[PDB]
C-alpha cells in the first residue's frame, strides 16, 4: 500500500499571509491666503 | 498536553485497532518502523494526543494489548504496523475466556488484571495527566466483556473525573455466532450503564450493509469492516490532533450529547462513502455529506432511527468548508424532519469543524448522536436473555465459575429500565 502525501492547511495559515502595507505619503498641505492692505484714515488725520 | 490512552481488549480489539493505528500513522506520516516522512508541520505538533517520544525519534502508541490467549497478539505484531507496538504493552494470556463471561470476570481474569494495571497505570502517569481513555471490545464474545469490561471497572475509581469513550461491537439479531450471545452482553451492559462516560454502538450486520447496499464491495474482509470502524473513530477526535474553525473534544461530545446521566449509547455513522465506480460521478460538498449523514443504512448501528427519536445528535465535520453551509444543512435537517427530532430541546444539533481533512478527500463528516431508536436492540438483547434464561439454558457453565445468579435477574432489571426509560421520550 502506498502512502498518500499529506494535504493539509488550515484557515490561519490561508487566509492570514502577511498582507501588503498600504502605500501612505499624503500631507494635507494649505496655501496661506496673502495679507490684505490697511489703507484706512481716521477722520482727524484726513481732515484736520 | 491531552493525552488519549488507548486501550483495546480481546480478539476483535486488537484487531479492531490494528487498523485503528493504521490510519493514524497513515493520517499523521508514521513509517511503519516509527521514524517520520511527510515533512508538514500540522502532522507533529499534536502527537503526543496518541504517541510518545521513546528517545530515538521514533513514536510508539499509547496502547495496551489485552488478549487472554495469546492467538491473535501474535497475528497482530506479525501484521503491518505490528512493530509499532511496545512488547511490554501487550499482556499475554494462557488459557483463554471460551465464550464465558463468568470466569472471564471472576475465576481467571483475576490473575492478568493485576499484570495489566501495571501499564496502564505506566502510560496515565508517564505524561503530566490524560484527557481520557478509549476501550474497544466485544460484547459477544468472553475474553472482551469478561475481561475489557472489569477493565473499564476499576479505571473508575482511579481516575473519576476523566471521560471514557469506549465502541463496543453488539450481539446481532439475524446472524448469531458465539452461541451464548445475550448472556455476554446483558452481564456487561450493567456494568457499562454506570461505569462508562460514553459508548458508541457497532453492529457487524450494520457494518455489512454499509459494505454491501453503499460500498457494493462483493467481498467484506473482516479488515474492511475495521476499516469502516477505524475510520470513523479518528473523525470523534480530529480537532484533538488538529486545528479548525470551531474546535471540540470527547468532553465537549459528552456534555452536549447526554443531558441525563444514565443513558449515553451512540448511534456512529461515518460520511463520505461512495463505490469505487461511483466515486467520480458524486459531488463533494455539505449538502450531500448531510444527507448521506441522516440515512438508515449510513449507520454502523443496525437499528432504523425512524422508529425512534433523535434526543441529541452531532456531527464532527472534517475539511475546508463554508461555516454557514455547515449552518443553513443542520436547520434544514431539522425544521424539515421536525417529527425525526425531540421537541424539548431546542436545536438539537451539534457542529464542529476540523479543518484538516481525512487522505485522499477533501470534506468528510463523522456522526455521534443519542437516540431513543436504539431501544430496539436493548429489549431484543433483553428477551433473548429471558427466552433462555426461563429454561435454565447454559447456566451451569457460568454459575459454576463463581457467578450467582443474582446478577442475573438483577442485570435483567438494571437493563429492562433502560428500555422504561428511553420509552418515554417518544
Ligand atoms: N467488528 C469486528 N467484529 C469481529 C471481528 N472478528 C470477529 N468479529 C465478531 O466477533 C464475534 C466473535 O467475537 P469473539 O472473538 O468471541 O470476541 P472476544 O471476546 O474478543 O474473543 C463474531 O460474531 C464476529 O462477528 C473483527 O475483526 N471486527
Amino acid at each position: 500500500p502506498p502512502t498518500l502525501p499529506f494535504h493539509g492547511e488550515s484557515a490561519y495559515r490561508t487566509d492570514y499571509v502577511p498582507k501588503p502595507l498600504p502605500e501612505v505619503a499624503k500631507p494635507v498641505e494649505v496655501k496661506l491666503p496673502p495679507t490684505l492692505p490697511f489703507n484706512a484714515q481716521s477722520c482727524y488725520r484726513s481732515e484736520y | 498536553m491531552r493525552e488519549i490512552v488507548h486501550v483495546q481488549g480481546g480478539q476483535c480489539g486488537n484487531q479492531i485497532g490494528a487498523k485503528f493505528w493504521e490510519v493514524i500513522s497513515d493520517e499523521h506520516g508514521i513509517d511503519p518502523t516509527g521514524t517520520y516522512c511527510g515533512d508538514s508541520d500540522l502532522q507533529l505538533e499534536r502527537i503526543n494526543v496518541f504517541y510518545n517520544e521513546a528517545t530515538g525519534g521514533r513514536f510508539v502508541p499509547r496502547a495496551i494489548l489485552m488478549d487472554l490467549e495469546p492467538g491473535t497478539m501474535d497475528s497482530v505484531r506479525a501484521g503491518p504496523f505490528g512493530q509499532l507496538f511496545r512488547p511490554d504493552n501487550f499482556v499475554f494470556g494462557q488459557t483463554g475466556a471460551g465464550n464465558n463471561w463468568a470466569k472471564g470476570h471472576y475465576t481467571e481474569g483475576a490473575e492478568l488484571i493485576d499484570s495489566v494495571l501495571d501499564v496502564v497505570r505506566k502510560e496515565a502517569e508517564g505524561c503530566d495527566c490524560l484527557q481520557g481513555f478509549q476501550i474497544t471490545h466485544s460484547l459477544g464474545g468472553g475474553t472482551g466483556s469478561g475481561m475489557g469490561t472489569l477493565l473499564i471497572s476499576k479505571v473508575r475509581e482511579e481516575y473519576p473525573d476523566r471521560i471514557m469513550e469506549t465502541f463496543s461491537v453488539f450481539p446481532s439479531p439475524k446472524v448469531s455466532d458465539t452461541v451464548v450471545e445475550p448472556y455476554n452482553a446483558t452481564l456487561s451492559v450493567h456494568q457499562l450503564v454506570e461505569n462508562a462516560d460514553e459508548v458508541q454502538v457497532i453492529d457487524n450486520e450494520a457494518l455489512y450493509d454499509i459494505c454491501f447496499r453503499t460500498l457494493k464491495l462483493t467481498t467484506p474482509t473482516y479488515g474492511d469492516l475495521n476499516h469502516l470502524v477505524s475510520a470513523a473513530m479518528s473523525g470523534v477526535t480530529c480537532c484533538l490532533r488538529f486545528p479548525g474553525q470551531l474546535n471540540s473534544d470527547l468532553r465537549k461530545l459528552a456534555v452536549n450529547l447526554i443531558p441525563f446521566p444514565r443513558l449515553h449509547f451512540f448511534l456512529i455513522g461515518f460520511a463520505p462513502l461512495t463505490s469505487r465506480g461511483s466515486q467520480q460521478y458524486r459531488a463533494l460538498s455539505v449538502p450531500e455529506l448531510t444527507q448521506q449523514m441522516f440515512d438508515a443504512k449510513n449507520m454502523m448501528c443496525a437499528s432504523d432511527p425512524r422508529h425512534g427519536r433523535y434526543l441529541t445528535a452531532s456531527a464532527m465535520f472534517r475539511g475546508r468548508m463554508s461555516t454557514k453551509e455547515v449552518d443553513e444543512q443542520m436547520l434544514n435537517v431539522q425544521n424539515k424532519n421536525s417529527s425525526y427530532f425531540v421537541e424539548w430541546i431546542p436545536n438539537n444539533m451539534k457542529s464542529s469543524v476540523c479543518d484538516i481533512p481525512p487522505k485522499g478527500l477533501k470534506m468528510s463528516v463523522t456522526f455521534v448522536g443519542n437516540s431513543t431508536a436504539i431501544q430496539e436492540m436493548f429489549k431484543r438483547v433483553s428477551d433473548q436473555f429471558t427466552a433462555m434464561f426461563r429454561r435454565k439454558a447454559f447456566l451451569h457453565w457460568y454459575t459454576g465459575e463463581g457467578m450467582d445468579e443474582m446478577e442475573f435477574t438483577e442485570a435483567e432489571s438494571n437493563m429492562n429500565d433502560l428500555v422504561s426509560e428511553y420509552q418515554q421520550y417518544q
